[PDB]
RNA sequence: GACUCCCUGGAAUUGGUUCAGCCAGAGAUGGGGACGUUGUUUCCGAAAAGCACCGCGUGGUGUCUCGUGCUCUUUGAACGGCCCUUAAAACACCAAGGGAGGCUAUUAAUUUGCACUCAAUCGUACCGAUAUCCGCAUUAGGUCUCCAAGGUGAACA
RNA sequence: GACAUUGUGAAGAGUCAGACUCUUUACUUAUUCGGUUAAAAGAGAAUUUCGAAGCAUUAAGCGGAGCCAUUAUGGCACCGUGACU
């Protein structure tokens, strides 16, 4: 062992050695947009949601999340490569989809044509989506908000799509949509009377709810 | 989430990507008019100029109020085949700029005058 | 008539202040991580005298605890403030002439300048050559104590505001007449255009509300209400009462 | 080359010292040294110049030794008095701390000195005032500055 | 002074028949003011002063895994910790 190499340690206590470079990511300054954003959000969670609002928060839970993405995927309207494919043979020379749009699933749901809805739990503005569940609940058609209006796009070739709809299924996946909607029913239809009653937001930060714990300890000790 | 060292944010560098135009704005360059002949415009053949020309080995020009020694140092090479060791400009009250060239030790003035037409 | 010279004071043409000599804003440090947990020492490196001003500055030099750099900051200097002194500033600075702790670790009566109206605008309260302010009283329930300024009020402060121990250095300045009137001349030729100052009632009514008559006479009463119009606004602004004062006041 | 700085040594019976200050056991006097802007020269530039004189139809001779000062102007040095007055900012260059790095004892990195090329554009004449400006004008008016001989005298009267 | 911006809770009194009105008080997300180069905020976890005019920068140490050239010797290069969640 080389005697040389002798530690020599850094005592970083005020008014000693320079500090190192810690993480102080939650004090940078952070641009304009990215402030709105976080502010945005924080005033989401803070503010009182009504019933109305709030019936979007709370969506699918992963798992049931999943097996409609799974049966979903299954109808993916027609590729472009598909498209590619088939335009040159129709030039030498419709099954079940799963439609998109507010305007064609509200048509559908008051024909009482859909068999299952799911609508994207972040539309904006949230007025385009705002009528559907009352729509689907009055109409008694299976309906889910389903988390990613993206993952629905993704589902349907594009970037998003506000809601979908399944109009119509194969007996191969008969079964597996009979069971997405007990599923759905479960936790969207049924508990509509608290759903209509129930009222988000008012969630403070973690340093009011400390403080607020710190007087109530106090108060009684 | 982007562990970060600095309480200040930069903008992130991004790629910058030279012109490639689609077609030319101007179909062809434009021709440099000041060439020799407009550089230099015509000698100067007063009493004082001639004394400069015998006595300082030393043209007097009238040139393009545009030129500078650059400009007729090098004109002046181009239209008579002679060096020059020093040019002299000033502008005259009727903005007219007048240049002395002083020629190397081995042209001669009086010569070059004499071929040019002015003496 | 014309606006009068109190009207013209707010445009802020040849009324501006004449700053250019000055040495800077007399300022404690910002508040940080250090001043509230522990302590930072600082060097005296200067004691300088700024134009405009009766009290001297203070040049004190810090270490930058996050780069390799060192901050100076000007503040007036305390009486017994020496160049070559060592300044302790935070939390857990001793009771020492030129420190600058929070006033709730004072004792009562101690005397302290440079106090911090609101915890952290780094020192606005007893600036002024001579003056100072006292800790009077203080309250842990509600963590705030009771201070006495030099105008004799009282006032509530937080018990993490900021000051510095000892009174402002330069004391007794206006004891000595300024004789002449040129020496009041160079006072307000460093300070701003507030010099000489020509009665009312020497002007003309267009210029001033006392103004005119055969007589200098004001002609009117000189106290006026605290909501009167900017140009009727002179004399003896709300004023409680008049007369010299007879008895404690 | 005053001022400042260094070494030796230890001062009362106190000394050194300025026109005036002031300085010393926090190290005086004495003795010996270091530094540096202003500047000077039996030196180069350079007498082949300029000046004065004598001749000829382009020549020659000399241009040298000293002094002096409450003298003025300018520059520089060193201090003192004054302020409730304390007497710019930028650029640019230099220095120091630091030691990341770089070349590898007849190699190399690297400085040093010479030789070489270039340094653009615009102003440049003249008046600047009892006649070149403003005042109707070639108007006893007005309009910012630098250089400053002898006598008498305190003196730019 | 009223209305709107104006939100979320308590206590008292008064009106009614669960609501309204007031008065006091609490909260923070609207709003306002201040500090800073937005630099150590809140919870939890371990458990520098005899007031000396000096310097403090381009990580040592520890642990873990890699690469290159001829087991080893050379040279060159990461991650964590040091710097608590």
């Amino acid at each position: 062992k080389n005697p040389l190499f002798e530690k020599r340690a850094r005592n970083f206590n005020i008014g000693q050695d320079i500090q190192p470079k810690k993480d102080v990511t939650r004090f940078v300054k952070w641009p304009k947009y990215i402030r709105l954003q976080r502010q945005s959000a924080i005033l989401q969670k803070r503010l009182k949601v009504p019933p109305t609002i709030n019936q979007f928060r709370t969506a699918l839970d992963s798992q049931s999340a999943r097996q409609a993405f799974k049966l979903l995927d299954k109808y993916r309207p027609e590729s472009t490569e598909a498209k590619k494919n088939r335009l040159r043979a129709r030039a030498e020379a419709r099954p079940n989809t799963v439609r998109h749009g507010v305007n064609t699933i509200t048509r559908l749901v008051e024909t009482r044509r859909a068999q299952l809805v799911l609508i994207a739990h972040d539309v904006n503005p949230l007025e385009i989506v705002l009528h559907l569940p009352a729509l689907c609940r009055k109409y008694n058609v299976p309906y889910a908000i389903i988390k990613g209006k993206a993952s629905l796009g993704t589902v349907v070739r594009r970037k998003t799509t506000a809601a979908v709809a399944l109009v119509d299924v194969n007996p191969e996946d008969k079964s597996a949509l009979n069971k997405l909607v007990e599923t759905v029913n479960n936790n969207f239809s049924e508990r509509h009377e608290e759903i209509r009653k129930h009222w988000g937001g008012g969630v403070m930060s973690a340093k009011s709810d400390a403080k607020k714990l710190k007087i109530e300890r106090a108060r009684a000790r | 989430k982007n562990v970060r060292t600095s309480v200040h944010f930069r903008r992130p560098k991004t790629l910058v990507t030279a012109r490639a135009p689609r077609y030319a704005r101007k179909s062809a360059p434009a021709r440099d008019k000041l060439d020799s002949f407009a550089v230099i415009k015509a000698p100067h053949t007063t009493e004082s100029s001639m004394k400069k020309i015998e006595d300082h080995n030393t043209l007097v020009f009238i040139v393009d109020e545009k030129a500078n020694k650059h400009h007729i140092k090098r004109a002046v090479h181009a239209l008579y085949n002679v060096k020059a060791v020093k040019v002299n400009t000033l502008i005259t009250p009727l903005q007219q700029k007048k240049a002395y060239v002083r020629l190397a030790s081995d042209y001669d003035a009086l010569d070059v005058a004499n071929k040019i037409g002015f003496i | 008539g014309r606006r009068i010279r109190i009207q013209r004071k707010g445009a802020g043409g040849i009324f501006k202040s004449h700053n250019k000599h000055r040495k800077g804003a007399s300022k404690l440090r910002p508040l940080d991580y250090a001043e509230r947990h522990g302590y930072i020492k600082g060097l005296v490196k200067d004691i300088i005298h700024d134009p405009g001003r009766g009290a001297p500055l203070a040049i004190i030099a810090f270490r930058d605890p996050y780069k390799y750099k060192t901050v100076k900051t000007t503040v007036v200097a305390a009486e017994g403030m020496h160049t070559g002194q060592f300044i302790h500033c935070g939390a857990k600075a001793q009771i020492q002439i030129g420190n600058i702790v929070p006033v709730g670790t004072l004792p009562e009566g101690t005397t302290i300048c440079n106090v911090e109206n609101k915890s952290g605008d780094r020192g606005v309260i007893a600036r002024a050559s001579g003056n100072y302010a006292t800790v009077i009283a203080h309250n842990p329930d509600t963590k705030k104590t009771r201070i006495r300024l030099p105008s004799g009020a009282k006032k509530v402060v937080q018990s993490v505001n900021r000051a510095m121990i000892g009174l402002v250095a330069g004391g007794g300045r206006t004891d000595k007449p300024l004789l002449k009137a040129g020496r009041s001349y160079h006072k307000y030729k460093a300070k701003r255009n507030s010099w000489p100052r020509v009665r009312g009632v020497a002007m003309n009514p267009v210029e001033h509300p006392h103004g005119g008559g055969n007589h200098q006479h004001i002609g009117h009463p000189s106290t006026v209400r605290r909501d009167a119009s900017a140009g009727k606004k002179v004399g003896l602004i709300a004023a409680r009462r008049t007369g010299r004062i007879r008895g404690g006041k």
